[PDB]
């Protein structure tokens, strides 16, 4: 998976720098050019999303009593599920990854910041492993960057 | 998510997008 880990390493920062609320000293050296700009991009729209569905996200949050790693992989699947009405767009799709910020935030609230890491991996797994086709025809990260310039 | 609330907040972030692109 060429363009994945590109993928998997945008999520995670995202939501590690949410969670710890301050951004990350390193260069995200394995998405180069096309996924740092994506971050930027991200950081820019999910955390409008955050502050703009704070109400309908914490409603969310609490539903879906979220402790361990299998509430995460139970996560993924809501998620997959999304998608079954056969439409595919980046507000969607960000709109995953800003709630995964949401409750990556809440994890490291209620002491459980290693499963960050395992919430991060099942959203690029989601995405990846579902809508590999449709993330292609968009020239992938480049696309959610073109859909957000704004 | 018995009530599509992420599908509906997902279509709602695209519309907003649509309609400044």
């Amino acid at each position: 998976d060429d363009l994945y880990r590109q993928s998997l390493e945008i999520i995670s920062r995202y939501l590690r720098e949410q969670a710890t609320g301050s951004k990350d000293s390193k260069p995200l050296g394995e998405a180069g050019a096309a996924g740092r700009r994506a971050l930027e991009t991200l950081r820019r729209v999910g955390d409008g999303v955050q502050r703009n569905h704070e109400t309908a996200f914490q409603g969310m949050l609490r539903k879906l009593d979220i402790k361990n790693e299998d509430d995460v992989k139970s996560l993924s699947r809501v998620m997959i599920h999304v998608f079954s009405d056969g439409v595919t767009n980046w507000g969607r799709i960000v709109t995953l990854i800003s709630f995964g910020a949401f409750v990556a935030k809440h994890l490291k609230t209620i002491n459980q910041e290693s499963c960050i890491e395992p919430l991060a991996e099942s959203i690029t797994d989601v995405l990846v492993r579902t809508k590999r086709d449709w993330l292609v025809k968009q020239r992938g990260w480049d696309g959610f960057v073109e859909f957000f310039h704004v | 998510d018995e009530c599509a609330q992420l599908r509906r907040i997902g279509d709602k972030v695209n519309l907003r997008q649509k309609l400044l692109n």
